């Protein structure tokens, strides 16, 4: 039932802002009480977590991007977005959005990513 | 934050063989390890969550177990279809991290 | 009294305990926000009115009991089965009670609740809910403990104890909800009969 | 004419489990499990926590040079410490 | 006489008698009983432990 | 049943106390719940038998 | 429902015996299984516990009065009494009787005094 | 036996103010502290028993809490009527003792 779809500019020039939008379908973004995540893969390299937003505006980020990243959501459209400033060659990657579910456990809620979108490629070049 | 070391970097095994891939955490991640299967061209699929529970729809040939700082992914009866990079995810803290990815080739 | 012939790192300051009420140490990587709460967990604050929660085993505040469960719901109502009586299902029209009558006659028909029966059953159900929830006893408690790396036997004992009680209470909470929901629905069918 | 005895029905979609039956629709139910939190760290009973952040308890009490903002020691409602603190 | 269920009927008549199970009733009760057993045993949680 | 702990064993004393209080809550709960569940069934039993 | 009433001589001379009687009403002295207490307030000073008697004859006392005090009860009349020998100026006080109830608790019965009488003043003088 | 120290010796607060009075035991009295309110001319009334439970009929403005060796009486929304000496009672042992009594004046 739950699907995540993504879109964006495709091409970003160096020193510009990268902006991607994920549309959530079949899962109300504001009611589930789940966390929404951004993840990416640079060529060659493995999965890197970017950050997440709660159903409300509480947002956390991967500290390596603390000077460059912002995440937000629009409840009205069931959409998530990612914004990265000062984009460079290192930011070329397949970007993915994902839903974070959980298992109640002995140590507290045990989180995992079940639904992933197809993702999209962003190329940074001159 | 908590770093994840995944090993082997790559595997090669025949159809019908059983293999293992392991995760080692730099800290105690208390049963909060998830395993993912990434086939080329696709977003990673969840196989195992909370160390040993299979995700619905995951073939019974997949299993795993572990405890603080050390977990294992076991894949028995490997089929031609089980070609993927496998990844270690640590859900214990907020700045969630992943291991390097093990590349398993099937013969 | 301190005395040293070498190797002493002396205190300059001591820490007077000025206030001794209960608190606790919470492990979390978040920061303080401009908000208030009566109960706080490492994953975020909770505003609760119910006896159980499933957010986290550790908490600081006047909190619900933690259970290892996704769902604990008590039936209070009737099985919702959508000119015919209880055999067929519920007359849709009634909002003034649970059990009642159709009253067809020559002046005109119209459904009305049986107030005597509904009120007795109603108090039965509210007493039942209160017996279920008033038996849970929680307190402000700094639940988490830390152990050194040479105390694995004790850490494991502590963990086993806590996991053990969680299993007992999760079991009791789920079992009680299921046993009561079975009886609640039988209770209501019995009362209509 | 006839008098019928029946019970209430509703458009409720709320469902419960019983020992021998599962996914049963009921007219009313009391959810007794709290499933939400706001994701924030708040001031418990109106009093803020001690925010050590990067500082450990020993760092704070000994006076780690980088924990110089904790020297003011305000009243705490709880102590907030990062797992595996640096300072 | 019966093996095709738990609850059932004798059916005596002029063509001939013969017991038969009430399949609707037995099946509902049957699922009730299997759900009951599963609720009793699935609530036990054990783990590998030294 | 009673145990004594030194002033440097607060973690253990608290563990011991929690354990004992925990079992007391479990058994108090079980004793009270069993009495209430049984009294409900006892009275239904008797009304059932007269019927 | 439960009331405690007190009476006594009012005036006691130095070196005489002080004797007070408390009548319990609405609470059977011998059946409740409760403890019955004596408490007093000297002028200026706060509450001082004197002693108590169980529903049966088991009796305990404040050690400071061990050479001077006796407490007893008469079940037949629902009455408690206090006797102090070698009474002096220090014994001028408002005397009170009280009932000791309890809460079952994690540490054993947790005792408290709910019902108090009005008390009476005893003056010691020449 | 176990001695009780009560502090402040006296308080002065306005109507609507919140104040606190504390009890310190010389020993561990394990949740066996009772608080009493004594108005002039009357026997003390029980307010709080077993550290934090209110006696029936006691106004909701009164509350308190505590643990071994340290307890607090909190009185919120003080009214003109809340004029009394407040006392700490230690029910833990047999030779039951009381604190000195805190005198709270209302403006
Ligand atoms: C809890 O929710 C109620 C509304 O149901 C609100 O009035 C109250 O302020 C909330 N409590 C806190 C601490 O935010
Ligand atoms: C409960 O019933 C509804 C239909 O009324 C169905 O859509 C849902 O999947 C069922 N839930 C489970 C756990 O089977």
């Amino acid at each position: 039932q739950v699907q995540l779809r993504e879109s964006g500019p495709g091409l970003v020039k160096p020193s510009q802002t990268l902006s991607l939008t994920c549309t959530v379908s079949g899962d109300s973004i504001s009611n589930g009480g789940l966390y929404w995540n951004w993840i990416r893969q640079r060529p060659g390299r493995g999965l890197e977590w970017i950050g997440y937003i709660y159903y409300n505006g509480v947002t956390t980020y991967n500290p390596s991007l603390r000077s460059r990243i912002a995440i937000s959501l629009e409840t009205a459209k069931n959409q998530l977005s990612l914004r990265l400033s000062s984009v460079s060659a290192a930011d070329t990657a397949i970007y993915y959005c994902a839903r974070e579910g959980w298992v109640p456990d002995y140590g507290g809620r045990n989180y995992y990513l079940d639904f992933w979108g197809q993702g999209t490629l962003v190329t940074v070049s001159s | 934050d908590i770093q994840m070391t995944q090993s082997p970097s790559s595997l090669s095994a025949s159809v019908g063989d059983r293999v293992t891939i392991t995760c080692r955490a730099s800290h105690n991640i208390q049963n909060f390890l998830n395993w993912y299967q990434q086939k080329p061209g696709k977003a990673p699929k969840l196989l195992i969550y909370a160390a040993s529970t299979l995700q619905s729809g995951v073939p019974s040939r997949f299993s795993g177990s572990g405890s603080r700082t050390d977990f294992t992914l076991t894949i028995s009866s490997l089929q031609p279809e089980d070609f993927a990079a496998y990844y270690c995810q640590q859900s214990y803290g907020l700045p969630r991290t992943f291991g390097q990815g093990t590349r398993l080739e099937i013969k | 009294n301190f005395e040293s012939t070498g190797n002493l790192i002396a205190p300059e300051y001591g820490f007077k305990i000025s206030k001794r009420g209960s608190s606790g140490i919470m492990k979390t990587e978040g920061t303080l926000e401009n908000c208030e709460t009566k109960c706080q967990t490492p994953l975020g604050a909770i505003n609760t009115t119910l006896p159980f929660h499933n957010v986290h085993p550790l908490t600081i505040g006047e909190c619900p009991k933690y259970v290892k469960s996704e769902k604990l719901v008590l039936a209070t109502g009737l099985r919702n089965v959508p000119i015919a009586g209880f055999i067929e299902g519920g007359w849709q029209g009634m909002v003034d009670g649970w059990y009642g009558y159709h009253h067809s006659n020559d002046q005109g028909s119209g459904y009305a609740a049986d107030k005597e029966s509904t009120q007795k059953a109603f108090d039965g159900i509210t007493n039942k809910v209160n017996s279920v929830i008033e038996k849970m006893n929680t307190q402000f408690e700094a639940v988490g403990k830390e152990f050194s790396n040479l105390e694995r036997r004790l850490e494991n004992l502590n963990k086993k104890m806590e996991d053990g009680f969680l299993d007992v209470w999760t079991y009791n909470a789920e079992l009680l909800v299921l046993m009561e929901n079975e009886r609640t629905l039988d209770f209501h069918d019995s009362n209509v009969k | 004419d006839q008098i019928c005895i029946g019970y209430h029905a509703n458009n409720s979609t709320e469902k419960v489990d019983t020992i021998l039956e599962r996914n049963v629709t009921v007219t009313h139910a009391k959810d007794i499990l709290e499933k939400t939190h706001n994701g924030k760290l708040c001031k418990l009973n109106g009093i803020p926590p001690l925010e050590l952040g990067d500082c450990s308890i020993a760092g704070w009490l000994l006076g780690n040079p980088e924990c110089d903002r904790l020297l003011s020691v305000p009243e705490w409602s709880y102590i907030m410490e990062k797992e595996n603190p640096r300072d």
